């Protein structure tokens, strides 16, 4: 949602991190991309992908994916 | 366990047989050659698979064949 | 001209290139006497860079941006604007001698191959015989196409060993 | 001629013994005996390791695998020119006789035996293994 | 029972004859060649001498001519190296400033531009700059001309014709009996006394006349020139007794047991000479003395042909206990009639010697300006290092070879080679279960380090502000060490070498030797070592222990100790033959010692190697072994990716040759993988297609292109890939301490 | 292997604005080892050191790890 | 009688065997009724270094 | 003389004999004619 406004100085974001091992640098080392945690930065091109076909709110993306996943079903 | 198959090419020149490190192969009677003998496999539950036979076999091609199988403990050579 | 390249006589970065390779070359003369052996090795190697940078200018290459020549393997371009001597005449003359080795060692084996041990021959090289065919494989182009034409180049289909299928 | 019968109180030969020797498949599965005839007492190898010193007359040796059995048994016949003969002992006491099968060595023909798993063919004519596919399970061109 | 020269006279005539026929010293090679394989096998049996007869005189007398060749070989090359110095060298400029004047001896041809190599080396010079350290050597023994080395190398060249005509001479016309070479106390008994003894006590002699009073003089300021010649000071007394007094009593103090008269030049002073750098002549004069005599008495302990003296064999009979059995018997025997047996013993005691000896140079430099050259330091330790773990790895392998042809069980019936036999499986499973403990303990520490880095974790690390593994028991004995000239070492004056502990000492600005300090980073370094020297053991051990039989094959030693398999069955058994543990120990080698070079790469240049400014010593990568060492990517950054920079920038510079190498060596290394990764089915499949494009237009030769075989595809593989790996590391180092040394 | 390492280095010349860097160091490999994959790995292998870490720590780990991987195969 | 005569050359047309389309020299043939009674020796070797080997009557061509 | 003839026949010493010839002239031709790229 916050990618669409600035696709040129904002990073996009795949997933948060949870992880046990990691302390507090490694905590404020991966937390960027205007997140509240550790996340991974997304180098997959998804973003740019459905923010061609048309995706503009998260609720699109939810939508889709309960879509696709009833579908496997 | 492994297939051991003797073709009739096999000349009976006793050196498969002699080059068998478990007792496998055996010679029996035959009219196709003129040693009148031939190789035999009657025992190839103790076979391992070493091809030390086909790398004793003079006949081009070969006259003794070995086709690796199902493996078991005494095919694997194992002595636990 | 070709490719939006320049001559390298008329092109920036090739003398800047030369003052380079010949500032570094003074620098390193500068420490050295005036009749010493380090310094007429170093005056000896610039008068080899400066013949070799006149030399390449002079044969009309073309060179880039980078100061660099660069070759012109297409033999229309080449055989068009002058550029032959890069990528053409060196072809034909390692297909000459390409086909002269071959041509030399295919003699011998065939002459070898009739006698009793060919082996030998092989192990022991027959120097009267290699040095006859070295001699007269000046002439294989001729020869080459001379066999190709009454059909002795090749062997038959019948005469090969192939795999079972 | 008559099948060897196994004597279990037979001498063995003077070896103090190896970490090469059995194992718990020798009291689970299976193991090897090997019994020869021995004309004097002489130093011979052991086919898991170390020298043993071969006794006059009757000598037993117990194995893991057919494999050395056989290697003992080359051994015997090639260097001291001797007659050995092995035998498969399961867990149960169940001993059977296996080489030489009927007493003559494999080597030389013998009247009586039957030629098994020969192909009266040659390698070149055998079948392609499209016409062995979808068999039972997998089959080789060669098994038929 | 009488030791004497047993000889024949003319048992093989001198003859072109067999030079015409290869493959003649084999009966299947003497039919001659119908494939390309026999090619191969040409030279895999050409020095195989116990393959081509069973006869032992035979190959004793071609075991010895052998020997003089090589040992002509050796001249030749001592020969060279001596008329390179003499001709193509800058030794003579470099005398009158070896802190400034880098070592050359070789010049390069101005061809195809590889004038650039010939680097301005100084002194008036161009060349290539030398790590061999011939020049620190000359200096040492007191050469001051060219003169000297041309005739030095005059003396080489005819040394090596002597040598070349002693083995024609053995070989053909007087070649000794098997009886003479079975005399293994008289042969001891001279090697002992006469080759060592008499040898340390020829170079006392040389020291103590000319290194002592030329070099006294190149250490006290005065010109090369000025120096008296050898000669001079070897003919009058008076320029000796003016250097040294004790020359004014001559001989007389030695023969009347006042051998403390000569404490001028027969002291302990210890440590390292201010000026030079290196370790005191004089010191190295009475080490010798010492030296010589030790050995000239050792020399008679072994009985010959008289009634005093030991016999081996009743030695080795005596040593019995109750936990072996028999003992020894039998071991005479085997060491007195097997070739390889005797050749595995030598391998490993030299090369493990091979390598102290690396280690006594680099912690004692005794050559004059030694230290502060610290290419010559590096490259040398790297040689001797690699030398003596190739020659422990060849140990092994004629080991193995003694265990599958030369054993007889006959004789070994409760020995204690018998009863390691015997226990061999708990023997290989211990030494397995060492190997994998070591690694746990050894990597696993490197690993830990840089997941807890990487994790933003560093107080759970394992170094100096973390939790610190300190090598209490080494800097115990450093501390003995330093501590020892004062109650142990009442007479000696410092330390036997500055590593230990005290003041550093520097000469030209470059410190020549530092104390050296172990932290964590030693420790685990020296854990990861220790484990790979494990693991080297394990698998030349279980090469030589089963390489007559196994529970997998009980005949393996029917098989030969060289052979690629026993076929597909059993599961599969490739690689079941002594040969290949060898093939296998090789790599093993090769990374074990690979990471002790790098260790003592870093260690030097990080903490003991670099510049003396104001007030402070600078080292050459600012001391990070201590804080960069305990994590793998320390090691591949700091040290590997930091370090190459000088081999990759080196175009266009003196150097640049040594980057090409670097980029050679990575390609011989790959193309080991060719070899190594693949089996030579393929290969001739797809040689039979190139044969039938042969055989299309008739230029299919007569001698049948085989693939290489199994064994050979193995060996090719792996001297390929020690060639790439030591190579590359060669060009590695040579750039990087030249460049920044 | 070597498809990827040319466009790697094309398009980080491109992108870095230099293509004659490219062009001039493609055709030695020595060009290719010290300008492409020594020069680009300086940040790489510095994402964890003994002065701290930051969030291309996980890279230099995933080099190590693809390295550990290919020496044990 | 039957078959090749002794010292001729032949050409092998078995074609699993390592000299097919290949010239051997005749040795002997077998006057019994075996499968494979001529005898061709052939100057290369095979994989195995076998340079003799026994073929069948309809398996030689004259060339 | 004619072992000596025929072991100098043989292939590596042929081959080392040929090889130091072709290399000569080529060493040869590049110190004649120093630097040739083209033709
Ligand atoms: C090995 C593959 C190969 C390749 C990829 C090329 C590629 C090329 N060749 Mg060519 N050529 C080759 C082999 C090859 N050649 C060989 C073996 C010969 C010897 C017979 C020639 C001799 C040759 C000549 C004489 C010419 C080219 C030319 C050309 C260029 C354009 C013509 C074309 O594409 O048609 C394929 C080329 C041919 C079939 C050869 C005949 C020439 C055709 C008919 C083009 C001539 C029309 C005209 C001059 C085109 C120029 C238009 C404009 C720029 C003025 C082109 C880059 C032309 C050129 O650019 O001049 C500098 C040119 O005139 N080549
Ligand atoms: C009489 C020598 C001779 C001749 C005429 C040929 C001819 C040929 N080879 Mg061949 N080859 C030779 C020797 C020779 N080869 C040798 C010694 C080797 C082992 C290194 C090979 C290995 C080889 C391979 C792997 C392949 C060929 C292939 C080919 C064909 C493609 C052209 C080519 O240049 O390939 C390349 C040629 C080489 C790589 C080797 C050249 C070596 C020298 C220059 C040849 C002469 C050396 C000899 C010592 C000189 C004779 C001495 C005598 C006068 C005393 C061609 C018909 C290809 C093919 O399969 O056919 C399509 C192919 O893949 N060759
Ligand atoms: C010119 C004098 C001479 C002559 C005519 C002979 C002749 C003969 N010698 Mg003899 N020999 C000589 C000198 C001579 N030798 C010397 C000086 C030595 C001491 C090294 C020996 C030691 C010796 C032994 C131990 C044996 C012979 C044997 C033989 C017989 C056959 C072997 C052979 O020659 O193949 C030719 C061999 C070669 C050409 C190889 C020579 C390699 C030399 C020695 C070292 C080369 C080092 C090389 C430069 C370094 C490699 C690096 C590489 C990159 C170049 C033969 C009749 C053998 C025999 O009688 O068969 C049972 C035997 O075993 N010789
Ligand atoms: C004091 C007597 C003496 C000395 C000095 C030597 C010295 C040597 N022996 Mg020897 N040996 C001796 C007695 C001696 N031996 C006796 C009594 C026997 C019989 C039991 C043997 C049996 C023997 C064998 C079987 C072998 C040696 C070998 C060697 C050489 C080893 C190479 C090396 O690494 O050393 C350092 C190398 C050098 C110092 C090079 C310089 C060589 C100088 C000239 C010393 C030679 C001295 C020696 C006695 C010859 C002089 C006699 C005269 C007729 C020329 C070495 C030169 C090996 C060999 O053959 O090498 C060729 C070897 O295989 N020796
Ligand atoms: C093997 C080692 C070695 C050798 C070769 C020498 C050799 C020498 N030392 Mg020396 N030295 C050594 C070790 C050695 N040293 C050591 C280890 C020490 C420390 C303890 C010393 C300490 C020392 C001192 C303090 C002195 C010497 C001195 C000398 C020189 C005279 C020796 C002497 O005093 O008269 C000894 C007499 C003899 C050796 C007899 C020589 C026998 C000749 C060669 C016989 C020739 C006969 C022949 C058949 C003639 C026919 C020829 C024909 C053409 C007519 C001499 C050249 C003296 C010196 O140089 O003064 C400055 C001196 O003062 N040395
Ligand atoms: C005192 C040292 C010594 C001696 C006398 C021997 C002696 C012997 N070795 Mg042995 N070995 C040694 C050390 C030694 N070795 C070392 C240090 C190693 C570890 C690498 C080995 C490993 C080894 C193995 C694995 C085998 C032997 C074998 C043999 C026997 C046959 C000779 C042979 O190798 O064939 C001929 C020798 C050669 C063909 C030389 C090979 C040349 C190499 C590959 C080139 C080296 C590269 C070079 C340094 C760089 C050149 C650059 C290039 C661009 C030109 C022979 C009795 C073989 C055996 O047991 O026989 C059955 C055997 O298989 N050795
Ligand atoms: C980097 C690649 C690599 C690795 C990791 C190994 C590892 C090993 N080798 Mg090996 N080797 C290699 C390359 C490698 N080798 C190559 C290229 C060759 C060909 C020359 C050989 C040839 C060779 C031989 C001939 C032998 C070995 C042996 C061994 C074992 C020694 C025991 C040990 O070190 O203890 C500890 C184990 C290790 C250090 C391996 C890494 C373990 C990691 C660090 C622990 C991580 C645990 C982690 C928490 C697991 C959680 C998983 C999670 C997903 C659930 C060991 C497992 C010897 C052996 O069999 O054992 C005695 C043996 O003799 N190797
Ligand atoms: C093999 C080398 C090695 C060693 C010595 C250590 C050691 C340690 N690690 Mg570590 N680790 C390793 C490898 C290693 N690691 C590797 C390769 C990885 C990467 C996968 C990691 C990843 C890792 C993480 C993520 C963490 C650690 C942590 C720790 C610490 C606590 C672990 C613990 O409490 O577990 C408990 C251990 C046991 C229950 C058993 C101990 C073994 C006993 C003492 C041996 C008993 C045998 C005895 C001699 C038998 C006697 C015989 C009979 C007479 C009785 C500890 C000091 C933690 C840490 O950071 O600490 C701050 C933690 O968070 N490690
Ligand atoms: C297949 C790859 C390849 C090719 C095409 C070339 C091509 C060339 N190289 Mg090169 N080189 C290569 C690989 C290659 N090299 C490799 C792998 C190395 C590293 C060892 C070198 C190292 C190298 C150096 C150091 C030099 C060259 C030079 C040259 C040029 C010399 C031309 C010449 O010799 O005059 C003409 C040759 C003749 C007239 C001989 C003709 C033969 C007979 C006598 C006549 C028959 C003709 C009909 C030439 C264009 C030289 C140069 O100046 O570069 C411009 C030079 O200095 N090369
Ligand atoms: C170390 C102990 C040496 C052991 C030692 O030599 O003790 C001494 C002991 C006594 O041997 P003998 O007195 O019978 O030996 C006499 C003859 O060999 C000639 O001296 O030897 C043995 O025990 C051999 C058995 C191996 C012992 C296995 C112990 C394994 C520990 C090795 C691990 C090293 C770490």
């Amino acid at each position: 949602e916050q990618w669409v406004t600035d696709p040129v100085h904002i990073r996009p974001i795949a997933h948060a991190i949870w992880d046990p091992h990691f302390g507090q640098p490694a905590v404020e080392a991966f937390t960027r991309g205007g997140a509240s945690g550790p996340v991974n930065i997304s180098t997959s091109g998804v973003y740019q992908w459905w923010y061609t076909i048309g995706m503009r709110t998260n609720q699109d993306l939810y939508v889709g994916s309960v879509f696709l996943a009833l579908v496997s079903a | 366990a492994h297939i051991v198959k003797i073709y009739d090419t096999c000349i009976g020149c006793t050196q498969c047989v002699r080059a068998c490190p478990l007792d496998v192969l055996e010679m029996v009677p035959w009219d196709g050659c003129k040693a009148s003998q031939m190789a035999s496999a009657p025992r190839t539950e103790d076979c391992v698979g070493c091809k030390r036979c086909e790398t004793a076999c003079p006949t081009d091609f070969l006259s003794v064949r070995v086709y690796l199988g199902s493996e078991s403990t005494r095919s694997m050579g194992l002595s636990y | 001209d070709i490719a939006g390249l320049t001559p390298c006589s008329e092109s920036k970065a090739y003398a800047k290139l030369e003052k380079k390779e010949l500032k570094t070359l003074e620098k390193r003369l500068k420490q050295y006497e005036a009749d010493s052996a380090p310094a007429v090795a170093l005056k000896a190697t610039m008068e080899r860079t400066k013949a070799r940078f006149a030399n390449y200018a002079k044969a009309g290459l073309l060179c880039g941006n980078d100061g660099l020549p660069h070759l012109i393997a297409d033999p229309g371009l080449a055989l068009k604007y002058g550029h032959a001597g890069e990528v053409f005449i060196p072809t034909f003359g390692f297909l000459y001698v390409a086909g002269y080795i071959g041509y030399v060692g295919r003699q011998y084996l065939i002459a070898v191959k009739g006698e009793a041990k060919p082996t030998d021959k092989e192990i022991i090289i027959d120097v009267p015989l290699a040095t006859k065919l070295a001699w007269q494989g000046a002439g294989w182009p001729l020869a080459a196409v001379q066999e190709l034409q009454r059909g002795t180049l090749l062997e038959k289909e019948e005469n090969i060993t192939v795999s079972p299928r | 001629w008559t099948v060897p019968t196994l004597n279990p109180d037979t001498p063995s030969p003077i070896f103090g013994g190896s970490t090469g020797g059995l194992l718990r498949k020798a009291q689970t599965e299976e193991f090897y005996v090997i019994t020869w005839e021995a004309k004097k007492e002489q130093i011979f190898e052991m086919p898991t390791g170390g020298a043993a010193i071969m006794r006059q007359g009757p000598n037993l040796l117990k194995f893991g695998k057919k494999e050395q059995c056989l290697a003992l048994t080359t051994q015997l016949r090639n260097k001291f020119k001797l007659t050995p003969c092995f035998y498969r002992v399961f867990p149960d006491g169940k001993v059977q006789y296996l080489h030489p099968a009927d007493g003559v060595y494999p080597e030389k023909v013998n009247a009586g035996r039957v030629g098994a798993n020969q192909n009266m063919r040659r390698i070149g004519q055998n079948v392609n293994p499209i016409k062995v596919k979808f068999s039972g399970r997998m089959m080789s061109p060669a098994e038929i | 029972k009488k030791v004497k020269i047993a000889v024949d006279r003319n048992p093989v005539e001198t003859s072109f004859e067999k030079w015409a026929k290869p493959g003649h010293f084999s009966r299947t090679l003497s039919k001659g060649p119908n494939t390309t394989t026999w090619i191969w096998n040409l030279h895999a049996d050409a020095h195989d001498f116990d393959s081509h007869t069973s006869d032992l005189e035979e190959i004793s007398r071609k075991v010895f001519s052998a020997h003089f060749g090589q040992l002509g070989i050796i001249f030749i090359w001592l020969s060279g190296m001596y008329f390179h110095g003499a001709r193509f060298s800058n030794y003579e400029a470099w005398l009158s400033d070896p802190t400034h004047i880098k070592p050359s001896a070789q010049v390069v041809w101005p061809i195809v531009g590889q004038e650039i190599l010939n680097g301005d080396v100084g002194g008036g010079f161009q060349g290539i700059q030398i790590t061999s350290g011939f020049f620190q050597l000359w200096r040492a023994s007191g050469i001051t001309s060219e003169l000297q080395l041309y005739t030095t190398a005059i003396g080489g060249l005819v040394m090596a014709a002597a040598m070349f005509f002693a083995g024609w001479f053995h070989y053909h016309k007087a070649a000794p009996k098997l009886e003479w070479f079975q005399n293994v106390e008289s042969m001891l008994n001279h090697h002992l006394g006469g080759l060592l003894g008499l040898g340390s006590l020829a170079w006392a002699g040389h020291q103590i006349h000319v290194s002592l009073p030329v070099n006294k003089l190149l250490d006290a300021g005065v010109d090369p020139k000025e120096i008296p010649l050898p000669h001079d000071l070897l003919l009058n007394r008076a320029i000796m007794a003016d250097l040294y007094p004790s020359f004014a009593k001559g001989i007389a103090p030695f023969f009347t047991l006042n051998w403390s008269e000569y404490s001028d030049f027969l002291t302990f002073k210890g440590g390292l000479n201010p000026v030079t750098g290196g370790l005191w002549l004089s010191d190295t004069a009475h080490h010798h003395v010492a030296i010589a005599v030790l050995f000239l008495v050792a020399g008679h302990m072994y009985r010959t042909n008289w009634g005093i003296g030991h016999s081996m064999k009743e030695i080795l009979e005596a040593h019995r206990g109750p936990f072996t059995g028999e003992g020894h018997v039998g071991l005479y025997e085997i060491l007195t009639t097997s070739w390889h047996a005797q050749l595995a013993i030598n391998l490993a005691l030299f090369g493990s010697l091979s390598i102290i000896v690396a280690h006594h140079m680099y912690a004692m430099p005794p050559y004059p300006y030694l230290a502060t050259d610290y290419g010559t330091q590096l490259s040398l330790f790297t040689h001797h290092t690699w030398i003596g773990g190739f020659c422990i790895v060849g140990a092994g392998a004629h080991a193995a070879i003694f265990m599958v042809r030369d054993y007889d069980p006959t004789n070994n019936y409760n020995n204690l080679l018998d009863r390691v036999i015997r226990h061999r499986d708990a023997i290989i499973s211990h030494l397995n279960w060492v190997c994998i403990f070591l690694g746990f303990h050894s990597f696993g520490l490197y690993i830990h380090n840089d997941t807890m880095s990487a994790l933003g974790r560093p107080q759970d690390m394992f170094s100096d502000t973390a939790i610190q593994l300190q090598p209490v028991f080494a800097q115990w004995i450093q501390n003995t060490h330093f501590l020892a000239p004062q109650l142990t070492a009442p007479n000696a004056l410092a330390a036997t070498s500055l590593t230990w502990g005290g003041d550093l000492v520097a000469v030209g600005g470059k410190v020549a030797m530092m104390p050296i300090s172990l932290g964590t980073s030693d420790f685990m370094v020296h854990h990861i070592h220790a484990f790979t020297i494990h693991v080297t053991v394990l698998i030349l051990l279980k090469g030589v222990l089963f390489a007559r039989s196994s529970r997998l094959i009980p005949d393996k030693a029917n098989l030969g100790f060289r052979f690629p398999c026993d076929g597909p069955g059993r599961g599969g058994t490739c690689q079941v033959s002594a040969w290949d543990h060898v093939f296998l120990g090789l790599f093993w080698m090769y990374n074990s010692l690979s990471i002790v070079i790098f260790h003592f790469s870093w260690k030097m240049q990080s903490d003991v190697w670099g510049t003396v400014t104001a007030s402070g010593v600078s080292h050459i990568t600012g001391g990070n072994f201590a804080q960069s060492a305990n994590t793998i990517n320390g090691w591949l950054r700091d040290f590997l990716w930091a370090q190459s920079s000088q081999v990759i920038q080196s175009y266009g510079s003196a150097l640049s040759a040594y980057g090409l190498i670097f980029l050679g060596a990575h390609f011989v290394w790959a193309f080991s993988l060719m070899f190594l990764f693949s089996g030579r089915g393929y290969w001739q499949e797809l040689i039979e297609s190139i044969v039938w494009a042969h055989n299309k237009l008739k230029v299919a030769p007569a001698i049948q292109p085989r693939a290489l075989s199994i064994t050979q595809g193995r060996a090719v593989g792996v001297a390929h890939y020690l060639l790439g790996g030591i190579a590359t590391t060669w060009s590695f180092f040579l750039a990087r301490i030249i460049s920044v040394g | 292997g070597w498809v990827t390492f040319y466009w790697h280095w094309k398009h980080l010349t491109l992108w870095q604005g230099n293509v004659a860097q490219f062009d001039e160091s493609s055709t030695y490999l020595m060009g290719w080892l010290r300008d492409y994959l020594w020069l680009n790995s300086s940040q790489l292998i510095n994402g964890y050191n003994p002065f701290g870490m930051n969030s291309l720590s996980v890279w230099a780990w995933t080099f190590l790890f693809g390295h550990l991987i290919y020496a044990t195969g | 009688e039957v078959g090749p005569k002794r010292g001729s050359l032949v050409k092998i047309l078995r074609p699993e065997s390592y000299w097919f389309n290949q010239v051997g020299k005749v040795v002997s043939v077998d006057q019994s009724g075996v499968r494979y009674p001529v005898v061709v020796r052939f100057e290369n070797q095979n994989y195995a270094g076998v340079t003799t080997n026994n073929y069948a009557l309809d398996e030689v061509v004259a060339a | 003389m004619k072992d000596f003839t025929t072991y100098l026949s043989t292939a590596p010493v042929i081959a080392t004999i040929w090889f130091t010839f072709t290399a000569g002239l080529l060493i040869e031709i590049n110190r004649y004619f120093p630097d040739p790229l083209v033709f």
